[PDB]
RNA sequence: UACUAAGUGGAAAAGGAUGUGAAAGUGCUAAAACAGCAAGGAUGUUGGCUUAGAAGCAGCCAUCGUUUAAAGAGUGCGUAA
RNA sequence: ACCUCGAUGUCGACUCAUCUCAUCCUCGAGCUGAAGCAGGUUCGAAGGGUUCGGCUGUUCGCCGAUUAAAGAGAUACGUGAGUUGGGUUCAAACCGUCGUGAGACAGGUUGGUCCCUAUCUAUUGUGCCCGUAGGAAGAUUGAAGAGUGUUGCUUCUAGUA
RNA sequence: UAAACGCUGAAAGCAUCUAAGUGUGAAACUAUCUCAAAGAUUAAUCUUCCCAUUUCGCAAGAAAGUAAGAGCCGUCAAAGA
């Protein structure tokens, strides 16, 4: 996981959610999984 | 939209006791028992064969509930007629397990003998040393069964040791 | 998310406690701690605050004083 | 949980030779049968325990209350009164000994009253380091060290509460914990117990079920000697 | 107790009269050595004919000790002077023999190779 | 009478985000909308230089045409290709 | 250049430490160009620990041998009504350099006085008086608290994955 | 409980750890371990013992008159300036 102040999508296939009250970005790619929007 | 979809339900077996805040659903399998929280934004009607949600306003958690528990009874109706099952493909060079009484015991790679408890209303049988199948009427139960003993030997990417999930597939690694 | 705060005169003695836990472990000393919160520093705030009687449960041994009954208050 | 509790005296330490070869240091405790002066219950006290009456005493060494309470409670006059928390299954008016309450080699721990040292400074108390004595040196050489927390307005300007300073030592309780119980003497009534028990000679002494370890007994059995007299 | 910069005697054939310690190896401030440790030594007084030369950083262990130490019998095993011989990594001694006594703390400790080649063990 | 769900109020920037409310336009939709599900998803050919090789997915020469509902010298993964 | 020139003792060392986290070790987890072992980066985490020496007044620094680790800072660059005075900075003397000179140099070197019986408050202990609503002698519950919390090696599991 | 991972699940027919519900999770936090603690004036609880006079008037009044216990003093040390 990748703590960032600013998250966007990298692929096609990232997909931006809310959990928790914070911004994270999932994919298939685990290399992707960002957090901290 | 799930809060408009139909539940047809046919009278066969299945009734749907529906108290204050206790629903009741009984079938050709065990009984499931549905909580409703207090102040339940959404009422149900209990037509013949046909049962519809609806809601009093267009409020956000409004509309979530009324998904949420469209899916809800769906499922515990589907659970109580025909059940759920998982499959859990347990795969390695010395990896087996086996049911003994309520208690079912894996030896996977550890020192320490690993034993895991079963609760109620779940049956996990072991057809083959690799295989694993939990049957049961609640689908949360059942999950979280698979995922308690998955814990213990996650599937790796480098190799196909570890207790997989069926038809699930691993991004796959070569470590030369 | 809301915290309760006590400080003895030690280091480190700063005790916290989360509004959840004050509801469970000790719910008089909170209501307490906040009815003495809403009084003049004063002399005669310390007799003031002993005035108040707080029960965690139904039961009450002050019974015996004939109390009157009055709703909101 | 249950916790068994017995009172004694300490007379004394000494060592024996046990087989697997140990030369184990022991601590000697006259054990008096113990009375039980009183049992409180969790469900009308809000608490449950165990008191007893030990140290026994002629009523003329007694005072007006205490021997009214004895005569009431129809109990053998005894000087000391004390009670252990969560003791149970104990009869009111029974006679107690360690035989009755330990086994031959369970682990139990043991309370006394350390033995008073009277003022001592910062170094005895507390471990502290001693001042250079040599190489030029000052006035305070067993100095406890400074107390500076901060000077200015904007730091604390105070010494801190719990300081670590010089004064009062020793007459205090204290616990030593896994103290393995080594020989009874019914006759003697007489408690042999592994290690060193803190307090005087002559003192009061606790010994209560270890709360580290509550149910472990590790064996331990003497030597029998082989010499023949001469031949 | 032989401790830091100690002077000591060793018991072997190595050309090494006088071996001085600079570390008790084990752990951080190890504050003494007794019968059996593993110490960090400097070679300070050897000989011409000797597989050591002067100034060399070795490992050795001690085998006796002037303070000395008690067992658990109740035995207090003191000899009359501090000795150490020099060992090798894999625990095997640098010499071809042993002079005098050496303590039996050696056999706890592995070190099997010091007592076949010892002259008496205590 | 509306708004906020952050104790924001009750301190802050560049930047980031399907938080929520209001407004003004525009596309499709009961001649069926969007998502999902079930099917197909092509031929010359694997075009040709080029590259050990690329030929649906290396750089190119570019960035073809038919059948057909649709299909791309391809959407990626991926295969020495 | 706002406080202090009717005086706020200034480097380093010793003793005692306390606090912060931007975490050196121990603890948990995500990604890896992570096969295993050992690593890299990020996130959470301040409970405890965080060595001894050679040279220099030294902080710093280089080097030696260990350790799980030898963390970054703040607290009048903590701490002289707690210690020392090696250094800086009095008077003495010399070297190099400047000055015609008396003298001068963050150039070098040898030597060279560190006071105070604690009033208040803070703190460590120990008492008298009074209160707790009759008095006294005993045994208790525990609101609010304080103290400790470190970790390594070997064997087995297993030369198994 | 933090980081992290979840199961079941919609808003947003898919997906989704979260919004409802239900979990896992660190030497950190609250207890378990040791010590002290009712001056905790919000001054707590239990047990035992001793008071329960004659007169005058003025009552948590007087003159005498009633006990448990404690202190002064002495010998001391398991204690201690
Ligand atoms: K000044
Ligand atoms: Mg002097
Ligand atoms: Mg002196
Ligand atoms: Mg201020
Ligand atoms: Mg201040
Ligand atoms: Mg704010
Ligand atoms: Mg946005
Ligand atoms: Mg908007
Ligand atoms: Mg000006
Ligand atoms: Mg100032
Ligand atoms: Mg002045
Ligand atoms: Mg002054
Ligand atoms: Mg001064
Ligand atoms: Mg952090
Ligand atoms: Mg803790
Ligand atoms: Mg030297
Ligand atoms: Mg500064
Ligand atoms: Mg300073
Ligand atoms: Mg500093
Ligand atoms: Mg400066
Ligand atoms: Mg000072
Ligand atoms: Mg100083
Ligand atoms: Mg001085
Ligand atoms: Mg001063
Ligand atoms: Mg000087
Ligand atoms: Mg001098
Ligand atoms: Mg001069
Ligand atoms: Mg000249
Ligand atoms: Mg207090
Ligand atoms: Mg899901
Ligand atoms: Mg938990
Ligand atoms: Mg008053
Ligand atoms: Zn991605």
């Amino acid at each position: 996981m990748k703590v960032r102040a600013s998250v966007k999508p990298i692929c096609k296939d990232c997909k931006i959610i809310k959990r928790h009250q914070i911004v994270r970005v999932i994919c298939k790619t685990q290399k992707h999984k960002q957090r901290q929007g | 939209k799930i809060g408009n979809r139909t539940i047809t339900l046919d009278p066969a077996k299945v009734n749907l006791n529906f108290q204050k805040d206790h629903i009741a659903v009984k079938g050709p399998l065990g009984q499931i028992e549905l909580k409703l929280p207090p102040n339940l934004p959404l009422k149900f009607e209990l037509k013949d064969n046909n049962l519809q949600i609806t809601r009093n306003n267009e409020l956000k958690q409004s509309k979530i509930f009324h998904g949420t528990y469209n899916a809800l009874i769906t499922n515990a109706i589907i659970g109580v007629t025909q059940g759920f099952e998982k499959k859990l493909r347990l795969v390695g060079v010395g990896y087996r397990a086996n049911v003994e009484g309520e208690t079912l015991n894996l030896q996977l790679g550890y020192s320490h003998p690993i034993k895991e408890k079963i609760p109620k209303g779940l049956t996990v049988k072991v057809e083959k040393n690799t295989e694993i199948t939990i049957s049961g009427i609640s689908k949360e139960l059942v999950g979280q069964f698979a995922t308690e003993v998955r814990k213990w030997r996650k599937p790796e990417p480098y190799k196909g040791k570890g207790v997989l999930y069926f038809d699930e597939v691993i991004v796959r690694k070569a470590g030369k | 998310n809301e915290f309760w705060y006590h400080h003895s005169q030690y280091i480190g003695g700063i005790k916290k406690v989360s509004g959840r836990d004050m509801l469970k472990k000790q719910s008089d000393k909170l209501v307490y701690n906040a009815v003495k919160g809403m009084l003049p520093d004063n002399r005669l705030s310390r007799r003031w605050i002993t005035k108040v009687h707080v029960f965690k449960g139904d039961k009450h041994n002050m019974e015996a004083q004939k109390p009157t009954t009055l709703n909101w208050s | 949980m249950e916790i068994r509790g017995i009172f004694g005296v300490k007379v004394g330490m000494s060592q024996v030779f046990t087989t697997n070869n140990e030369r184990l240091p022991i601590t000697v405790i006259y054990c008096e049968p113990n009375q039980v002066a009183g049992v409180k219950t969790e469900a009308k006290d809000k608490y449950s325990a165990t008191l007893l009456s030990f140290d026994t005493v002629e009523n003329k060494k007694l005072n007006k209350p205490q021997q009214g309470f004895f005569e009431k409670n129809n109990l053998k006059p005894t000087k000391h009164l004390q009670e252990i928390r969560n003791m149970t299954g104990f009869e009111m008016g029974q006679q107690i000994t360690p035989q009755n309450l330990f086994q031959v080699g369970e682990y139990v721990d043991v309370s006394a009253i350390s033995k008073g040292r009277g003022f001592t400074g910062a170094i005895k108390r507390w471990n502290f380091k001693i001042g250079p004595l040599g190489h030029g040196a000052g006035y305070p050489h067993r100095f406890q060290g400074s107390v500076q927390a901060g000077r200015g307005g904007a730091s604390a300007q105070r010494v801190f509460k719990g300081k670590k300073m010089s004064g009062h030592y020793g007459h205090e309780k204290v616990t030593v914990q896994n103290l393995r119980i080594v020989g009874f003497d019914e006759a003697n009534m007489l408690v042999l117990v592994s290690g060193a028990i803190a307090g005087p000679e002559g003192g009061v002494v606790l010994i209560r079920t270890a709360k580290k370890k509550p149910g472990v007994v590790k064996p331990i059995e003497l030597a029998v000697q082989t010499e023949k007299a001469p031949e | 107790m032989v401790s830091f910069m100690t002077r000591l005697n060793v018991a072997d054939n190595t050309g090494a009269k006088q071996v001085g310690i600079i570390k008790v190896l084990g752990s951080t401030r190890k504050r003494y050595a007794f019968l059996g440790d593993v110490v960090v030594v400097s070679v300070k007084d050897a000989i011409p004919s000797g597989m050591v030369k002067k100034g060399q950083v070795l490992r050795a262990v001690i085998v006796r000790t002037k303070k000395g130490q008690q067992r658990k019998d109740g035995t207090h095993l003191k000899f009359d002077d501090n000795a150490c011989v020099l060992i090798k990594e894999d625990k095997s001694p640098r010499g071809t023999r042993i002079f005098g006594p050496v303590a039996r703390e050696l056999r706890e400790r592995g070190y099997n190779k010091i007592l076949s080649l010892a002259v008496e063990v205590v």
